[PDB]
RNA sequence: ACGACCAGGGCUACACACGUGCUACAAUGGCGCAUACAAAGAGAAGCGACCUCGCGAGAGCAAGCGGACCUCAUAAAGUGCGUCGUAGUCCGGAUUGGAGUCUGCAACUCGACUCCAUGAAGUCGGAAUCGCUAGUAAUCGUGGAUCAGAAUGCCACGGUG
RNA sequence: UCCUCCUAAAGAGUAACGGAGGAGCACGAAGGUUGGCUAAUCCUGGUCGGACAUCAGGAGGUUAGUGCAAUGGCAUAAGCC
């Protein structure tokens, strides 16, 4: 992971679109390409459609979902089984 | 019999208080404990029966009744008169200090205690429970034993409901949850 | 030789008796003889009740056999609940830390499962 | 009771590391020494204790300033 | 547009089959402490002492070096003493949880490493099959290229033999 | 050849190449006596333990049992120790 010292990542147009929702107070659903940004504690009760490669799945974001980031939350691969 | 007479001067004036009881034979007292060990691989060998009930001789000091199939069946591949298990009946003062040494002793030495149930009194206040392990009761010496037993233990009380049992045996302390 | 809620074998050494605990290891072990001033040499055999009673209270300390497979059944299930990638894998049976599924992830998928 | 068939049951004395001292009827024969007793298990304390679940945004603000 | 630009994803998937390798199943060994003997290489957007802090990976300050000068960099196996005493073990280390470091805009998919805990299978391998004739096989470590980071692969080096 | 039920018409008996089932034994205790006991099934709770072993309580009240076919009996048990 990340040290410490660099503290999170999150890109800055995606801290500004929270900010935003944040201050409008809406609830729209923020489609989002930022796979590798930490959820922040003030993304809390969002609707985040995180990119996959192929669209944008929606999740809304809980307390345990804090301390991770959004990619871990859109799976990339596709897989039910072979038979 | 310590517990008989806590029961006798503090436990029934508690639950006549708790109650509102008309008589004092109208409080709720423990009758029988129970030890059942249901043993139904002893079909294989008499010797794991045979050993099962020494263990159970140690834990309680009596010989217990080696019970038998009341009918048969035979997805068990049982007949009606194979020794199946064992059990002893606990009265009086044997039972006051088998319960004395069980809420003191046995209890604590359970691994991963963490309470019981009492979701567990069978609706008409006589509580059930099993433990999974006999290494529990200091009796049963480890390096001496080889198989790990488990029995059941099943307390007859004369409480009618499932409450008036549940405050009988919170009444003793018993670790609920 | 009874530590924690379970027995604990007399003949062998003490750390490695003290091993035998779900929640320690050599280093913990000796952490352990070290805050109880237990030499490491000497067996399970020949010590103190005293020096027993240290020893609990020095095992007391951390977190063992009941806590810990809670806390880590705990973990796991968060994941589960979360439904991230790591849960995914935890509930797939599939490696978790990024290894190949295409050759050699046997230790999550047990034996061979042959096509039929 | 009957005579023979019965172990013995005789009465020792069963002292605990909180020095619960607690004298019983049992068939061991010798006396015992205990490690933990009712008197001093953590059902009271310590298994409450031992949930510990945290906090997932206290740990994040924990982790770091602004 | 079969051309060009960007973000994200993929090339790392997983009922399975094969090839080439690594680590093992231990006592000709795992352990701990002490200690002896190498060669050949690389280094400036680099190698990075000493000292301090950290259990640690590492961090800070910081000399010296375009280098028979300084650094990478203490070779390990070995030997001496004690230890385990045949067990799925003080063998084996997979897996998984938690805490971290570093690189890099950025380690979710998808990095390496460290610490604590965890402690799978495995007790020498069916039919079958491979390499090797002497400083060889076997075994033991070392270095380099590629490279911000990222090898059990590759290319080289000496030790025992 | 023998047993049981129906046909068989409320005493007995009563036929058909009429309708349905069994027997050609067993037991030295599965007999005698004294003493005692009372089922099937289901519900709940409960270690391994599972639809179903054993254990405790409750409903139920013979729907069970009778060495074997059926019928008639059986709690004073003819049932079970
Ligand atoms: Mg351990
Ligand atoms: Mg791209
Ligand atoms: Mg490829
Ligand atoms: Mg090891
Ligand atoms: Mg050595
Ligand atoms: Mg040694
Ligand atoms: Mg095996
Ligand atoms: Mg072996
Ligand atoms: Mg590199
Ligand atoms: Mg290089
Ligand atoms: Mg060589
Ligand atoms: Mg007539
Ligand atoms: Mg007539
Ligand atoms: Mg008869
Ligand atoms: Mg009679
Ligand atoms: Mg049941
Ligand atoms: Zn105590």
């Amino acid at each position: 992971p990340r040290s410490l010292k660099k503290g999170p990542f999150i890109d800055l147009h995606l801290l500004k679109k929270v900010e935003k929702a944040v201050e409008s107070g809406d609830k729209k659903p923020l489609r989002t390409w930022s796979r590798r940004s930490t959820i922040f504690p003030n993304m809390i009760g969002l609707t985040i459609a995180v990119h996959n490669g192929r669209q944008h799945v929606p999740v809304f974001v809980t307390d345990e979902m804090v301390g991770h980031k959004l990619g871990e939350f859109a799976p990339t691969r596709t897989y039910r089984g072979h038979a | 019999a310590k517990l008989h007479d806590y029961y006798k001067d503090e436990v029934v004036k508690k639950l006549m208080t708790e109650f509102n009881y008309n008589s004092v034979m109208q409080v709720p007292r423990v009758e029988k404990i129970t030890l059942n060990m249901g043993v139904g691989e002893a079909i294989a060998d008499k010797k794991l029966l045979d050993n099962a009930a020494a263990d159970l001789a140690a834990i309680s000091g009596q010989k217990p009744l080696i019970t038998k199939a009341r009918k048969s069946v035979a997805g068990f591949k049982i007949r009606q008169g194979y020794p199946i298990g064992c059990k002893v009946t606990l009265r009086g003062e044997r039972m006051w200090e088998f319960f004395e040494r069980l809420i003191t002793i046995a209890v604590p030495r359970i691994r991963d205690f963490r309470g019981l149930s009492a979701k567990s009194f069978d609706g008409r206040g006589n509580y059930s429970m099993g433990v999974r392990e006999q290494i529990i009761f200091p009796e049963i010496d480890y390096d001496k034993v080889d198989r790990v037993r488990g029995l059941d233990i099943t307390i007859t009380t004369t409480a009618k409901s499932d409450e008036e049992g549940r405050a009988l045996l919170a009444a003793f302390d018993f670790p609920f949850r | 030789a009874r530590i924690a809620g379970i027995n604990i074998p007399d003949h062998k050494h003490a750390v490695i008796a003290l091993t035998s605990i779900y929640g320690v290891g050599k280093t913990r072990s000796k952490a352990i003889l070290a805050a109880a001033g237990i030499a490491e040499d000497v067996k399970i055999s020949e010590l103190s009740e005293g020096q027993i009673d240290t020893l609990r209270d020095e095992v007391a300390k951390f977190v063992v056999e009941g806590d810990l497979r809670r806390e880590i059944s705990m973990s796991i299930k968060r994941l589960m609940d979360l439904g991230c990638y790591r849960g995914l894998r935890h509930r797939r049976g599939l490696p978790v830390r990024g290894q190949r599924t295409k050759t050699n992830a046997r230790t999550r998928k047990g034996p061979r499962k042959p096509i039929k | 009771m009957k005579k023979d068939i019965h172990p013995k049951y005789e009465e020792i004395t069963a002292s605990c590391s909180c020095g619960n001292v607690m004298k019983i009827r049992s068939t061991v024969g010798h006396d015992l020494n205990l490690d933990v007793c009712s008197k001093c298990h953590p059902f009271f304390t310590g298994k409450q204790r031992d949930v510990a679940t945290g906090g997932r945004v206290d740990r994040f603000n924990k982790r770091f300033n602004i």
